[PDB]
Formats: structure tokens, C-alpha cells, sequence
């Protein structure tokens, strides 16, 4: 179910490593984590 | 009462890379998942060590 | 062992 | 607990950029000022985290 959280996010232009890093370095959180992402 | 300074550490460390409008998220995403009790300084600190050190391996441009 | 890093 | 979990990454972080026995003996150090105790994971959690912050304002090359 959370795999399509991190597909989004991967959506956004960004490598699958990363994103699952920041995914659960902001616990549940898919917009934290893109917000966190698109501030790099 | 340590979590205090700890946090306090962390915070100086994290305005130095992550903007105001990120941490203001971050702040949002605390109060509704915590409220103001004492696990959400502690999600705080776990959360900004661990953005701070993936910020590092990206490439701090600071 | 948390002071441990072997 | 969340303790031991916060300590957990520092060590992991740690270890990609200070020699391992270095830290290591950084380790017996603390235990030999702190004993079995928190306040000993308490310590090293605060001097893991700033040897990393100051590794990072350096330059970290790794
Ligand atoms: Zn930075
Ligand atoms: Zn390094």
C-alpha cells in the first residue's frame, strides 16, 4: 500500500534510494517527504 | 531535560540546511501526529538527524 | 554493547 | 529504547567517516567515565553528533 507513496514520490523525478530514505526519515508522511525532496 | 539540549543542537544544525518553509512543515506534520506531548520532541530529533545525514550523502551545497 | 562499535 | 535507536544511527552514520577502532576506543573512554549507565549513551550521543556536524563543515570527502 505504501509502495505507492514512494512510486508518487519517484514520479516526482527523483532515485528510488532516496526516496525511500526520505519516505521513512518523515515516518508515514508522502508530502513531508516530498516537500523534503523538491528542497534539495 | 537532556532531550532539551539535544534538541536544541540538532535545531542549529538543521536552519543551517533545510529552509523555514520545510521546517514549518515539519512542524505541522509533529502537532497533528503528536500534539504538543513530549514524543513529538523526541520524532523531532529522530526525524532531523536522519534528514540531516540523507541531506549530507546528497550533496550539501551549503 | 551500545558503547561498542567491535 | 528511542534512545538506543537515535544511538543505533549515529554509530551507523559514524562509522562511513571516523576510523571504526577510533571510535571504538571513543567507546571505552565514555565507559570508563560513565559505567553501564545512560548518561554514558547520553554522552556519546552528543559527542557522535557534533564529530560528525564539524566532519561535514570540513568537507566530508567520503
Ligand atoms: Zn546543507
Ligand atoms: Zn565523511
Amino acid at each position: 500500500q505504501e509502495k505507492e507513496a514512494i512510486e508518487r514520490l519517484k514520479a516526482l523525478g527523483f532515485p528510488e534510494s532516496l526516496v525511500i530514505q526520505a519516505y521513512f526519515a518523515c515516518e508515514k508522511n508522502e508530502n513531508l517527504a516530498a516537500n523534503f525532496l523538491l528542497s534539495q | 531535560e537532556w532531550t532539551l539540549e539535544l534538541l536544541e543542537e540538532l535545531k542549529s544544525e538543521a536552519v543551517r540546511h533545510f529552509p523555514r518553509i520545510w521546517l514549518h512543515n515539519l512542524g505541522q506534520h509533529i502537532y497533528e501526529t503528536y500534539g504538543d506531548t513530549w514524543a513529538g520532541v523526541e520524532a523531532i530529533i529522530r526525524i532531523l538527524q536522519q534528514l540531516l545525514f540523507i541531506h549530507f550523502r546528497i550533496g550539501c551545497s551549503h | 554493547n551500545p558503547l561498542e562499535f567491535l
